[PDB]
């Protein structure tokens, strides 16, 4: 087979090797922020920047269209008991596939409930996020991402806001509406993701707006001037408003 | 068993000296290429024996053909000696069944369901063919050499470009007729093995095969490859014999190895290399004889029943 | 034959699993040492096709 | 113990324990130790 | 030395990429031998970069290295181990040396016969069935019908059915259907099953 | 020569290149794939105006994706097949 | 790849060395996990320098009462069953080595 | 008396049996002709929808690649409508069709063919299901031994037809379409070019038709409980067995077809020597013996799974629909069924 001689497979080839061999895994990026104010880091060495309550916030049970997708399944059911249409036994059989299938949807809205940030800190040094979020049945998790695999999206969510002038913050600090963020690689539960896409909604407290800004953004922060709170004030499994 | 032969229809001699000269041609048009790879990795592995371990013990001939390839000769370069090879195969061939056929002709049992036991066949075939390959052995020593010219080192090539330009080159430099008989012996000994060792597993095989399952089409090939396989498994090594005793160069600095005889070459081989040397390049004889052997039987076997039906023979005696 | 244990049958205390952590990660680097990244991986798969009639944009 | 000597027969009273050529008893048949 | 049993100058010696890295004839017996250690610099950075804002690490650009095969299992020393195991008869006292290079270790050996183990349960059942013809010779050979009014009339009667469906009541029978037609044509001196009776013909007598 | 301490040329096994195994031109092609190989690079023809669409001069978002993937990929080249993507998906089918 | 500040870990293990905690990053655990192993590694002692094997899975230096300096080393186990418990004297997890005898001198 | 080996020819005596039926008898429908016939109907039809599918995925896939994905069915319909019209998409539908028509002339009619021939003569069993299936494994084995390197000579003159026309001027062969770059290949570079280094190909397609032909037999005759007690429909039930068997030729085919790139695609480590020495068989060992199955079934689906599994799916339908899966089943207490009449009713 390598016998067969084709420029575009040479040319895949050598842009591999040639891949492989210049881009290390060390990367060299000037996008760095320094912010103004010092930083005051919790006991744990983090910084809050973010906080929300996603599952109080959004519409859990009645919400469309997977209320018209529930609604129908009475419809098939009556449909195959009485059978009005007077059908053969397999064509009848055929309608209990929708029960089956119909609540598929609404599983995966309540899934992706759970992407939406709870809470978002910022680890010394600038370079780590740590989000928490929380499923609709109490499950916590809790993943890190380097600030650089960030990448803001346009209000409409259907593509890449420019990185550099984002406008989605306004003047005191809050956003002005809720915000989409791509990472690029996301772990989760030990498993890495590829491109995931995660939100801030517009009615949580946004704590270090520029913090907030720089790590949407991608920028490193410089956490040079800091200080640290020595507050206890937070207990391991602490119960909230997000059930 | 002694009864269970139909031989209700014999063809002449004529018949007989064509169609095998045919058939033959054909099969060796056909299966030169593996036995030029055999006898080249036969010729690589002189000297030195087989040196893997476990599954890899042996010589790759899917390599082998690979590394002829590659020289720039494509296909055609599997056939150099073709025309001395197929003249020795057609005069080998038309002796050794001339002279069977006088034999069995004169000793046939008279009832036509009755044939000579496989001692007395395998007698009467060996006899022919070591009278064959000793008269037709330098068509065999020219073939061999010109196949073994591009694995040996240029200065130790013969350059025979034909078979006789070979047997000329053969009786002038080195010197009087007895010069084309090198390896004369060895070639006897393996045809005789060769003739004694495909005749009598076949039909064990196939007798077997045909109480255990009946009457069936798949028992004819199964019984080839048992055939074949034994076969290869008795003549390998009088073949890899002959190709050291063909290959040795008269002039022992060219020579890699000197051989004085079929006795010292295989003195030579087992010192130099275990038993197993006498055992390179066991998949491309097998390949080799195994092809050779089937399209023998097959086009032999649709030409003698249609001859069997326009005679008009029953269907059971066919 | 390797044992999947890693010498650590039972993570009785949350050092053995920090231990058996650390080890199967750098086992897992050494079995995943001779095969390409993500991104090549990605590329490759993403450019294998390379059957067509019509050249020069 | 074909073509190799390993155990010593001085040692060993019988050497046809196991199959051998290269083996002899010290005392052969017809050979007596007496006083 | 002898260059034929060195890979390297031998090249008639078809290396194998699986044992690419391991030599079974090097090991200890007990093996000794340390060949695997903290490894870096192919995902994660030997270097400190925790703290530098004007470095980011990018996993995903691993550069690809040497593969590591899995290890080999070791393979039988014949003659060491036949010295090893051996033990002279009325010369060597029954005892345990202190030293552990005594232990008894298993090597792995040919395996040509593992091919007839894994082939065992074909070989097996071949031999059962086959090669003894049980339960009976006809069970395995193809089914052919008896030839006509063969071997007895009383046992074949194709003669006596044949003229029967030929018959007014076979006719009758037949057309209430539940008698399937005649199979079977009783031509001049044979019987020929018909295509669709999906059987084969009757063997020739001989 | 008959010791076996040093490699002789006797036993040298190296067949003779004559030409090119696929010919002249293969020849040619392999020697111009070896100078240009990432130099050259040919692209398929394509309109470059066309009314309906929309050029694709940008990486376009996760959000645009009509199917969601079930497998993944680790940075390190490790191929990921039970993901929560798996692990969300075979409910219905173990439910049914 | 997450790796924490060293400073922070330091600062939160007053007493771990630099070195220990820039490889405690270097390893593969999340900046909550590389903390509490940072915290364990100094109040035990532990080198976490140590490549673990088949013959001991980690070791620690710890000064005794008399005020000696002695090494622990933590054994590989098994799980109530020594024919899969690896008999080896190599620091490799494979099982290389076969023992028709498991009590050699009984 | 021809040659060194002798045919010898043995006459027996008649031998019947109990039962005629259950065993090996030949179908009259299983001739040369007829199975040539039957197969090479039902591989061209496969192979021209298979290669269709293929060309217009690939012209998608290269049109969205300079332009974005359709958004809404509005933007997809007028997608396709474009892709339609694309030069590159006519002449690629040509040229694939052609190639469409030699493969499944030449391959995959030669294994329905191969597969009838040895597989037409077992009888199943009369209102039952057909044990003793293990006697079918040896015939659908060598069919597929036999049949699998059909193919590559026709997949090597499509590739190298295919990287010609990506060639600058002076290097391009100049190949008309696919059937004169078939017809000058042979005679150009030589036979031995378009079966160098197949390993990956005919191990791919032994896997496939294999896998494919036995399982579907397999399956259409041990699942047909279902709509022969379960009264379910039959013909949804052999497109869900066909399906089944497509995934699986799929599966058992992609790692094999894997060490392709792995051996040519995979960067090369600098001062080191190949991991693999250049060997497709050797790569196949390698993913054989991997502990890791996802490492090398990553890209199954955008690379193979849809340019072989659909071909395959038609093609078990048409052989169905033909009758080339089609046993004899007839009574074993019928007239034809027994010797022994004299206890089918007592
Ligand atoms: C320890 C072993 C244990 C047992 C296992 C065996 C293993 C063996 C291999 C491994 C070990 C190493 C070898 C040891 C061998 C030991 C035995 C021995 O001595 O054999 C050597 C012996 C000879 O080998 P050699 O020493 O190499 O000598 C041969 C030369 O190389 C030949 O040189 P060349 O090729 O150059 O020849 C040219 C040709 C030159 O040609 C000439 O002869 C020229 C002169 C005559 C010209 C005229 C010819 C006729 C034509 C004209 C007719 C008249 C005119 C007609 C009309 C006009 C038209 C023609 O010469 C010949 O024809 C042949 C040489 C003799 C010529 C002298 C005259 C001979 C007259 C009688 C024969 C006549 C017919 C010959 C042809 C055959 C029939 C067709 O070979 C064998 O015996 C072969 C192997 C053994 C075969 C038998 C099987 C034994 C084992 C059975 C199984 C046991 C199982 C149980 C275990 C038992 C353990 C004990
Ligand atoms: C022509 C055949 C035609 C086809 C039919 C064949 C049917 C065969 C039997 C089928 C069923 C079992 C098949 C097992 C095959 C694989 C065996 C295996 O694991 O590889 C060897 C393997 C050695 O390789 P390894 O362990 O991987 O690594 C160590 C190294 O090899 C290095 O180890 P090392 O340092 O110890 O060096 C010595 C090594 C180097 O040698 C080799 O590895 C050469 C290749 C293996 C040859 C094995 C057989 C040798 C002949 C044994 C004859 C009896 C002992 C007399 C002295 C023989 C001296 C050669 O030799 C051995 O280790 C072989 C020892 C064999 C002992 C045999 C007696 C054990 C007691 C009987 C138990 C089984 C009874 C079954 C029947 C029950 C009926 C109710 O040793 C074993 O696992 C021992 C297995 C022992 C039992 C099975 C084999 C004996 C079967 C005897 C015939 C039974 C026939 C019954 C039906 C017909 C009745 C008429
Ligand atoms: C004997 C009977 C014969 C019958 C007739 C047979 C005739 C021949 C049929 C031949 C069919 C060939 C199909 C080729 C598809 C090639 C796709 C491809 O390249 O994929 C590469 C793709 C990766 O591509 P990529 O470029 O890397 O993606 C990156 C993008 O960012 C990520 O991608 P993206 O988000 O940008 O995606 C863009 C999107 C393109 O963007 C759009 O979506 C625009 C169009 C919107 C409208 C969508 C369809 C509307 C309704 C019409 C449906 C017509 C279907 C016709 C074909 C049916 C058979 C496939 O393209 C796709 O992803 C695929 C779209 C294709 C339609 C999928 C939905 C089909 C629903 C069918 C419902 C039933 C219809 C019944 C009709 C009546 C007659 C039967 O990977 C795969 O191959 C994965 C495919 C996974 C498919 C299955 C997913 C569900 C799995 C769960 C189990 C379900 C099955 C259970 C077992 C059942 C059997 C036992
Ligand atoms: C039965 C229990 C009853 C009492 C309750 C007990 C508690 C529940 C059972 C225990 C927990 C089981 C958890 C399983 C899921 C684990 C996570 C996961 O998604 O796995 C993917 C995971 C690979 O993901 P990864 O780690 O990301 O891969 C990275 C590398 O590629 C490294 O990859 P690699 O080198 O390991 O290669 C992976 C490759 C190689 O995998 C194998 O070859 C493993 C063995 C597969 C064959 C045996 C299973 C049965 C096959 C079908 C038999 C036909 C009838 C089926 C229905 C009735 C019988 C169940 O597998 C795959 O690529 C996919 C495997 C299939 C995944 C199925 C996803 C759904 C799992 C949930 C249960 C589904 C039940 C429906 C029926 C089963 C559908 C598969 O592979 C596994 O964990 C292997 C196991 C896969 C599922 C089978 C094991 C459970 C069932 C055992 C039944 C044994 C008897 C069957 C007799 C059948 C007679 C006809
Ligand atoms: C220490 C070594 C000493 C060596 C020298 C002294 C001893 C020599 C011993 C020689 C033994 C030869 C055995 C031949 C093979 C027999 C095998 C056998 O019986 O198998 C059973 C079978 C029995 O066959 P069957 O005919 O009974 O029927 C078989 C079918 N059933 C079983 C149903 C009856 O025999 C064969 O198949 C034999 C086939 C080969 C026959 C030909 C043998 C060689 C003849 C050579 C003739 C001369 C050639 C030219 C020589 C020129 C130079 C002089
Ligand atoms: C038992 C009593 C007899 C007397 C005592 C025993 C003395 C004789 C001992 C002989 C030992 C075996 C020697 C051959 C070993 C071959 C090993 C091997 O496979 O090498 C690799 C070779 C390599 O062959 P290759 O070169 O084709 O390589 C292909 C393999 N790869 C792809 C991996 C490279 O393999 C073979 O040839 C396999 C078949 C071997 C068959 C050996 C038959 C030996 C028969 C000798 C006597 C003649 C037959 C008599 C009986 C039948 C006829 C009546
Ligand atoms: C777990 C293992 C066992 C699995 C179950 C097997 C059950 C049957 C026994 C077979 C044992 C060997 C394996 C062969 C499998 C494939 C062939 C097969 O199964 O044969 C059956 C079939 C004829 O059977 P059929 O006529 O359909 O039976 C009903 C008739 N009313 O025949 C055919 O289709 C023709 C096949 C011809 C070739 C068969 C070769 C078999 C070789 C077996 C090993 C022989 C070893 C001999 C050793 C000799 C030592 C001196
Ligand atoms: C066959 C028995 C031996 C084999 C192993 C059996 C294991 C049993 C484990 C329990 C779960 C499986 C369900 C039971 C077995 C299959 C159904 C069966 O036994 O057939 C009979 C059943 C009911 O028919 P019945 O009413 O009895 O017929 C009287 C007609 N007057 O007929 C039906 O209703 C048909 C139902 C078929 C379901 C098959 C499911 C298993 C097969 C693999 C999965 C197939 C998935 C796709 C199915 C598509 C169907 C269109």
């Amino acid at each position: 087979l390598n016998h067969v001689q084709n420029m575009l497979e040479e040319n895949l080839k050598y842009d591999a090797q040639k891949y492989n061999d210049e881009v290390a895994v060390i990367q060299k990026t000037s996008r760095i922020y320094k912010p103004t104010y010092t930083i005051e880091f919790n006991r744990e060495g983090e910084v809050l920047v973010y906080s929300a309550d996603p599952i109080k916030n959004s519409v859990v049970y009645f919400k469309y269209p997977y209320v018209l997708y529930e609604a129908a399944i009475p419809l098939f059911i009556w449909a195959w008991i009485y059978n009005p249409l007077e059908l053969s036994k397999n064509a009848v059989n055929s309608l209990l596939i929708y029960p089956n299938i119909a609540w598929i949807p609404r599983m995966w809205y309540w899934r992706s409930l759970q992407y939406k940030i709870q809470k978002m800190y910022l680890l010394r040094g600038g370079k780590v996020a740590k989000i928490e979020t929380q499923s609709l049945a109490g499950d916590r998790f809790t993943s890190w991402v380097e600030t650089y695999q960030f990448h803001p999206l346009t209000q409409d969510q259907k593509n890449f806001d420019n990185q550099d002038n984002a406008e989605f913050l306004e003047d005191e600090g809050q956003l002005k509406y809720e915000l989409g963020v791509q990472l690029d690689n996301l772990q989760e539960m030990g498993t890495t993701s590829q491109d995931i896409v995660i939100n801030f909604m517009k009615e949580g407290t946004v704590h270090h707006p520029e913090l907030f800004e720089a790590i949407v953004k991608g920028y490193n922060i410089d956490t040079s001037d800091y200080v640290i709170n020595t507050a206890n004030n937070l207990r391991a499994r602490e119960g909230n408003h997000n059930h | 068993m002694n009864y269970s032969y139909k031989r209700y229809w014999e063809p002449s001699t004529a018949e007989v000296i064509g169609l095998s000269l045919s058939v033959n041609t054909i099969s060796a048009a056909l299966t030169y290429p593996i036995e030029f790879v055999k006898v080249r990795s036969q010729i690589r592995t002189e000297g030195v024996g087989i040196r893997s371990k476990n599954l890899y013990m042996g010589i790759n001939p899917n390599k082998v053909f690979r590394e002829i390839h590659a020289t720039g000769n494509g296909l055609r370069g599997f056939y150099q000696g073709f025309e001395s090879h197929l003249i020795g195969r057609l005069s080998y061939l038309f002796i050794r069944n001339l002279t069977y056929k006088i034999i069995y002709d004169r000793t046939k049992p008279v009832k036509a369901h009755n044939d000579l036991s496989h001692r007395e066949k395998g007698v009467i075939a060996g006899f022919a063919g070591g009278l064959a390959a000793f008269l037709t052995s330098p068509a065999d020593l020219v073939n061999t050499r010109t196949i073994a010219e591009g694995g040996k080192p240029k200065e130790w090539r013969w350059g025979y470009k034909g078979l006789m330009d070979g047997i000329n080159k053969i009786a002038a430099t080195e010197g009087g007729n007895a010069a084309l008989f090198r390896g004369s012996y060895a070639n006897v000994l393996r045809a005789v093995i060769l003739n004694i060792s495909l005749t009598g597993p076949f039909d064990y095989l196939n007798e077997k095969i045909w109480i255990t399952f009946g009457d069936m089409t798949w028992n004819k090939y199964a019984a080839l490859l048992w055939a074949s396989f034994w076969g290869s498994v008795a003549t390998l090594p009088f073949d890899n014999i002959r190709t050291r005793l063909y290959a040795q160069n008269a002039d022992p600095t060219k020579n890699r190895l000197t051989y004085s005889g079929w006795a010292d070459a295989a003195k030579k081989l087992i010192q130099h290399e275990g038993i197993s040397g006498f055992y390179v390049g066991f998949y491309a004889f097998y390949i080799r004889t195994f092809l050779y052997a089937w399209t023998t039987v097959f086009i032999t076997d649709k030409i003698t029943s249609d001859w069997k039906r326009k005679a008009g023979l029953k269907e059971w005696q066919i | 034959s390797t044992s999947t244990t890693l010498g650590l049958p039972r993570w009785y205390k949350r050092i053995s699993y920090y231990i058996f952590k650390i080890r199967y990660l750098q086992h897992t680097k050494s079995k995943m040492n001779g095969i390409p990244g993500s991104t090549v991986r990605l590329m490759l798969i993403n450019r294998h096709f390379v059957e067509y009639e019509v050249y020069e944009k | 113990c074909i073509y190799q000597a390993y155990q010593n027969p001085l040692r060993h009273i019988n050497t046809g324990h196991n199959p051998n050529n290269v083996y002899e008893d010290i005392v052969m048949l017809g050979d007596y130790p007496v006083q | 030395y002898d260059w034929r049993d060195d890979p390297k100058v031998n090249k008639d010696i078809e290396e194998d990429i699986r044992d690419r890295g391991w030599h079974p004839e090097t090991y200890d017996f007990p093996y000794t031998k340390k060949h695997d250690d903290w490894v870096f610099d192919v995902t994660m950075p030997s270097q400190n970069y925790q703290t530098d804002l004007t470095v980011n690490i990018h996993p995903e650009n691993k550069k690809m290295h040497v593969m590591k095969q899995v290890m080999r299992q070791s393979y039988w020393d014949a003659e060491h181990d036949m010295a090893h195991e051996y033990d002279y008869e009325s010369e060597d006292l029954d005892f345990q040396c202190e030293s552990f290079k005594s232990q008894h270790f298993r090597k792995k050996g040919p395996i040509s016969q593992y091919l007839i183990l894994g082939l065992l349960p074909i070989l097996y059942f071949g031999t059962e069935f086959f090669y003894n013809h049980y339960p009976d010779e006809d069970y395995w050979r193809v089914a052919h019908p008896p030839p006509l009014d063969y071997p007895d009339t009383d046992d074949t009667d194709d003669t006596e059915t044949f003229k029967d469906y030929k018959s007014f009541t076979g006719r009758r029978m037949v057309d209430t259907g539940i008698v399937d037609p005649l199979w079977y044509d009783i031509r001049e001196g044979k019987k020929v099953y018909y295509d669709w009776a999906g059987v084969n013909q009757p063997m020739e007598d001989i | 020569q008959l010791d076996f301490s040093h490699f002789d040329k006797a036993f040298e096994n190296k067949y003779d290149i004559v030409a090119p195994e696929f010919g002249d031109l293969h020849q040619k092609r392999a020697e111009f794939i070896a100078k240009n190989q990432g130099t050259y690079r040919p692209v398929p023809l394509v309109p470059n105006n066309i009314k309906g669409l929309i050029p694709k001069t940008c990486r376009l978002p996760a959000t645009r994706n009509w199917y969601r993937r079930t497998s993944s990929f680790e940075r390190n080249g490790f191929f990921n097949i039970h993901t929560p993507v798996l692990n969300t998906k075979m409910i219905p089918w173990l439910l049914f | 790849y997450c790796q924490m500040d060293p400073e922070e870990i330091m600062r939160r293990v007053p007493g771990i060395t630099r070195k220990e905690a820039e490889f405690i990053t270097k390893l593969g655990l999340s900046p909550q996990e590389q903390v509490d192993f940072a915290y364990i590694a100094y109040n035990i002692g532990l080198d976490i320098f140590y490549f673990t094997n088949q013959m001991f899975v980690a070791r620690q230096v710890v000064t005794n009462s008399k005020g000696e300096k002695v090494e622990v080393l933590w054994n590989a186990q098994c799980y109530e069953d020594i024919a899969q418990l690896n008999v080896g004297f190599a620091p490799v997890l494979e099982s290389v080595d076969y023992h028709w005898e498991i009590f050699l001198w009984a | 008396m021809f040659f060194e080996l002798e045919d010898i020819k043995r006459r027996h005596s008649l031998y019947w049996d109990i039962y005629n039926v259950q065993g090996w008898v030949r179908r009259p429908d299983s001739t040369l002709y007829n199975n040539v016939k039957r197969g090479v109907t039902a591989g061209v039809v496969a192979s021209l929808v298979q290669e269709n599918i293929t060309a217009l995925v690939e012209n998608c896939k290269l049109l969205a690649t300079k332009y974005e994905k359709p958004q809404n069915l509005r933007q997809a319909a007028t997608f396709m409508k474009e892709v339609f019209k694309l030069e590159n998409y006519r002449k690629a539908v040509w040229n694939r069709s052609q190639y469409a028509l030699c493969i499944g002339t030449f391959d995959i009619g030669a294994r329905l063919a191969t597969f009838r021939w040895l597989n037409n003569g077992w009888q199943r069993v009369f209102a039952g299901f057909e044990f003793n299936f293990v006697r079918k494994i040896p015939t659908t084995m060598l069919a597929a031994l036999f049949t699998a390197p059909f193919s590559v000579p026709f997949e090597l003159a499509r590739m190298a037809y295919y990287g010609d026309k990506t060639f600058p001027k002076e290097l391009q062969r100049g190949y008309s379409s696919y059937l004169s770059a078939l017809a000058r290949i042979p005679f150009e570079e030589g036979p031995y070019f378009l079966f160098k280094n197949s390993f990956p190909l005919i191990i791919r397609n032994f896997f496939q038709t294999f896998t494919l032909f036995y399982t579907y037999d397999f399956l259409k005759d041990k699942a047909s409980f279902a709509w022969r007690v379960g009264e379910q429909n039959e013909y949804a039930c052999k497109m869900i067995i066909a399906g089944i068997s497509t995934y699986l030729a799929a599966v058992f085919s992609y790692p094999w077809m894997v060490t392709r790139e792995m051996v040519d695609f995979w960067p090369k480590v600098p001062g080191a020597p190949c991991t693999f020495n250049g060997n497709y068989r050797k790569a196949a060992v390698w993913i054989w013996y991997h502990e890791f199955s996802g490492n090398y079934f990553a890209g199954f689906f955008t690379k193979y799974f849809w340019k072989a599994s659909p071909g395959m799916f038609l093609t078990l339908m048409l052989a169905d629909k033909v009758g080339l899966f089609d046993q004899t089943t007839v009574d074993n207490f019928g007239g034809a069924g027994n010797n022994s009449w004299e206890d089918t009713f007592v």
